RNA sequence: GGUGGCAAUGGCUAACCUUUUAUCUGGGCAGCCGAAGCGAAAGCAACAUGUGCGCAGCCUUUUGGCGAGGCACGACGUAU
RNA sequence: UUAUGCUAUCAGGUGGAUGGCUCGGCUCAAGAGCUUAUGAAGGACGUGCCAAGCUGCGAUAAGCCCGGGGUAGGUGCAUGGAGCCAAUGAACCCGGGAUUUCCGAAUGGGACCUCUCCGUAGUGAUCAUUCAUGAUCGGGAACGCUCCGAAUUGAAACAUCUCAGUAGGAGCGGGAAAAGAAAUCAAUUGAGAUGCCGUAAGUAACGGCGAGUGAAACCGGCACAGUUCAAACCGAAUCCCUUCGGGGACAUGUGGUGUUGUAGGGCUGUUCAAACGUCUGGCGGUAAAAUCGAACUUGCCUGGAACGGCAGACCAUAGAGUGUGACAGUCACUUAGAUGUACGCCAAAAGACCGGAACAUGUCCCUGAGUACCGUGCGUUGGAUAUCGUGCGUGAAUCUGGGGGGCACCAACCUCCAAAACUAAAUACUCCUUGAGACCGAUAGCGAAAUAGUAGGGUGACCGAACGCUGAAAAGUACCCCGAGAAGGGAGGUGCAAAGUGCCUGAAACCUGAUAGUGAUGGAACGAUACGGCAUGAAAGGAUCUCUGGCAUGAAGGA
């Protein structure tokens, strides 16, 4: 706190001088009392008692990097000028493997001919790419 | 935009196009941040020893003796160890484990450096900063200033450029400061006069080194605190041709 | 001798205060006269008991005399004619700092003195 | 929170190297946060705006119009 | 003359604040890093011409000898007397020696005896070797390794948990230590010793699933380094001591070979030729005290004294700083920059030496046991049926082999080869050295600005202070008077100034006196406000300001 502003206040913003003694003025140390007197506070701060679900091992579980077809479509020219994609007879050839993405999702619009090769596609990504005139290629 | 270059006699003998570092807007707030961060990163840990005032076995007498409940020596009534006891520990002293370093992002530190470099071109900022000079800013010197090896040659160049008055101001303005700094080793309060920036390591570093208030550095070793001593921009600086050439993408 | 290793006043004064005797010899240096500096190649030499010096600072500026005595611990010399008359009236020498005087004639009864002054 | 740098083609680097004696300059993409959520998990995976009201501001015949942000819907992803 | 008192100021005393100064402290960084039976550290006692403490030294005793550096003085903290030493080169510093009492690992025996007994003169204890000899012991600020191991506390009680493998203990031990060359980590296919740092991440995991506790791998860096045995085959082909005669070890195996995973090695045959390493060598670097190092001590003024002011003259690869009678680039030491250096340390050219690497063939040989594993108990761990340890019990296999891949087993795939050994660097620490500092500035900063772990306190384990400062120079007050005076006072001196020795400045409380006001008929939060008496009102405050009136305009109000 601003120590200088409280020089002369005696209690220094604490109320009574009998405040500010120990953990008794906080109701205990840490997040104690979450079943008894900090029960509602535990609900508010998310520390309510209980267990839920199970964790799978990190060595089998995996998350996939994603990119929506709108993001690919409306910055594909930047990808070609940066080298990560090429234009073959007018069709953008994007390989998500060198982008670090493994699943194409279907959010957005596809306005150009995208020939996209990726480890996985959502169904909607499939229709949006194929209706734009392009195709989807799985990574063997 | 463009700046004239003066030979060692002080006469303009050509033109140089100033890099984009020189048309950067004036940002005293960012300059202040950069200089304060560098000063803080220079600082040194300090504090009392680990158990200073606390290496006693003093314990309280308790109630029933007509005395305060402070800890006392086991074989005397002399109070010990408490911050309001004589010889007791300092409550809340400086800690050697305290971290005084400040971070400034490299982008905004470079922005501050560019702002301070552009501030060396404004006559109003430089004269308001304290400097005495009669030249036309910015001062770009031909590269032969870098090859001169004696202080007398630097004096002749600075006099031909109308900059030596600032050096004399720094020399005669050197004053013994007030207070405890003299005993700690900061006997004088020094002034800053002239910044010479060279293209690379040359004899002009040693040659101009001993001038009073003068800093001579290269473009690589150029930072915010040299260009804005005390967080104030507007340092009177002499750039060389090589320095201006080497400043094209220096902080952008 | 105190290098630029330490620019701190405390270390400088500690070095001077606890200087060994062979270092306190160099503290007795004094400026040589123009003739002596020309004919020795050095700017200064240690004041020795016997050589003639001219006092150039203090209450006795301009006096020329021979060094009567040198104290290495005090870093003072005693010069003929530089005295303090005391309440008895007897005349007592007033010690001088060697940096306040100038050597005008060297005592060269010691064959080692020439190399002592330089090299 | 106030003040700033940069900004989805994002931000910042950590250790460390460069110190020519702690600053500093230039490097350093490892990593972290943001960028997609929902689900215990398997897994699957969304609007670059479809509509309305309407503040500021602008235009205006001074009563209306357009209306970023805001508000209210509609639609969609996923769990149940 | 109102006493005893009260209030304010002043003078003085007491006191030691404040200010200024500081050879001390503290913190951080960079270095450097073991020592002792050839008797250490530590302690006791002694040691000085006058010497009590501390410091140094040891009956040769604030010291002795030699070489180098230094050179004219020296005789510690600590300028007193009287001497002594020193140009036969002292003092001092660097290197190397000598002396070195008693106790102490203490070690011929014994210690409420720092001494004492035998004197056969001293290898005390435990060990290795042939029995010549050798090793170990104690100490070291922290750091390191091994083992033993609480409670307060938190959970708002408390028991698992936490505190915490903390505190504390025992052993070992070096400049570092430990670890260390996969029976590894991965995952569909990869990497490739260890340590340390960053991150993963407060994630996985544990948990009255409460409070809390809590990784690793991958990845980015620092620094990089690999190898030696046991065995197969050979069989004394070896190693050690030595008085150089010989002696000891050794067939229960010295030595050679060999050293490992898509196996390696041996044995048989063929080919290529020999890399790493050890020793010598000292080009040259590092390297003692230390040496040299520019340029003013010019005029006037002020002053006790210029480093100041005003003129003038200069140096700068040197304007870091400190000292010097006040502020110094040019007075001194320095600095920047160059030199030199005994013993040492690293060290390239060039020589001497054991030797290295591929392939073919395989009813061939070898490849670590109370071990790995498992059962059960306990500790520990994030380790969860899936941490590590170790108590008890049980207990394999041998390349057609064995282990691992987070419950067990089966199968597939991937991966390695334990139960033997060593191994630089990167890392840690701070007794010590150097440097630095938005650190402290004498009730602070270390307890200690050190006659400080001291005085002093405690039977003991142990607890533990206070104390800095004359002045430029002692010029440290002559002579005289009083006084019992080697006290003190007066007078008189010194000094710019008494600053007159625990002496710079010199606050307040407190005490003595003086001055102003008041005061022996008087009522108490010691004041605020208004008006008066007395005193003061030099500076720093007013001068159409103060006093006293007139005139004009005058709000609210209004006789
Ligand atoms: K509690
Ligand atoms: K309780
Ligand atoms: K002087
Ligand atoms: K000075
Ligand atoms: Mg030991
Ligand atoms: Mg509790
Ligand atoms: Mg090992
Ligand atoms: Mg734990
Ligand atoms: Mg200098
Ligand atoms: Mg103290
Ligand atoms: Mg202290």
């Amino acid at each position: 706190m601003d120590t200088k502003k409280f020089r002369g206040s005696r209690t220094c913003g604490g109320g009574t001088h009998k405040n500010r003694r120990g953990a008794g003025n906080r109701g205990g140390r840490g997040k104690a009392g979450g079943c008894k007197h900090h029960f509602v506070r535990a609900m508010m701060r998310g520390y309510s008692y209980g267990k839920h679900g199970f964790k799978r091992p990190d060595e089998v579980s995996r998350d996939v990097s994603i990119v929506n077809v709108g993001e690919l479509d409306e910055l594909a020219s930047y990808l070609v000028e940066e080298g990560l994609a090429e234009v073959k007879d007018g069709a953008y050839h994007i390989n998500l493997e060198n982008l670090g993405i493994e699943k194409v999702l279907g959010s957005g619009r596809v306005t150009k001919n995208l020939v996209v090769t990726s480890e996985e596609f959502s169904a909607s990504a499939r229709e949006k790419i194929e209706n734009a005139g392009g195709s989807c290629i799985d990574a063997e | 935009a463009t700046a004239k270059t003066i030979d060692l006699t002080g006469k303009a003998v050509g033109e140089v196009e100033l890099p984009a570092v020189f048309d950067a807007d004036y940002r005293p707030d960012l300059i202040k941040k950069a200089v304060l961060a560098a000063q803080a990163n220079r600082l040194q840990p300090y504090g009392p020893r680990l158990y200073s005032g606390m290496e006693t076995s003093a314990r309280g007498w308790g109630s029933g003796r007509g005395v305060s409940h402070v800890p006392r020596l086991v074989n005397s009534s002399r109070a010990a160890r408490v911050p309001h006891a004589k010889g007791g520990r300092r409550a809340h002293p400086p800690k050697p484990e305290a971290d005084r370093s400040e971070k400034v992002n490299t982008k905004e530190r470079r922005y501050a450096i560019r702002s301070a470099i552009a501030a060396t071109t404004d006559p109003t900022l430089v004269s308001l900063r304290g400097h005495i000079f009669e030249a036309e800013l910015p001062i770009v010197a031909v590269n032969d200033l870098e090859s001169l090896e004696r202080t007398k040659q630097v004096i002749e160049f600075l006099e031909a450029a109308g900059l030596y008055e600032d050096v004399l101001r720094a020399k005669y303005g050197r004053h013994i400061r007030a207070g405890r700094g003299k005993l700690r080793g900061r006997k004088y309060k020094h002034k800053k006069s002239v910044l010479i920036v060279a293209g690379e390591n040359t004899p002009i570093l040693k040659a101009a080194r001993n001038l009073s208030g003068v800093d001579v550095v290269t473009v690589d070793s150029l930072n915010a605190e040299l260009l804005a001593p005390g967080t104030h921009a507007g340092r009177l600086t002499v750039w060389t041709e090589s320095a201006i050439g080497k400043l094209e993408g220096a902080f952008q | 001798m105190i290098a630029m290793v330490s620019k701190q006043p405390r270390k400088q004064r500690k070095a001077r205060y606890a200087a060994p005797l062979h270092i306190r010899q160099k503290f007795m240096g004094a400026r040589l006269s123009e003739a002596l500096t020309k004919e020795y190649g050095t700017r200064s030499a240690a004041v020795i008991t016997g050589d003639t010096v001219k006092v150039m600072r203090g209450d006795f500026k301009g006096t020329e005399g021979k060094v009567q005595s040198v104290s290495l611990m005090d870093g003072t010399i005693t010069v003929d004619g530089v005295i303090s008359t005391k309440v008895d009236g007897t005349e007592v020498p007033r010690p001088l700092n060697p940096s306040n005087v100038m050597i005008t004639k060297l005592e060269m009864k010691d064959g080692r003195r020439a190399s002592s002054i330089k090299k």
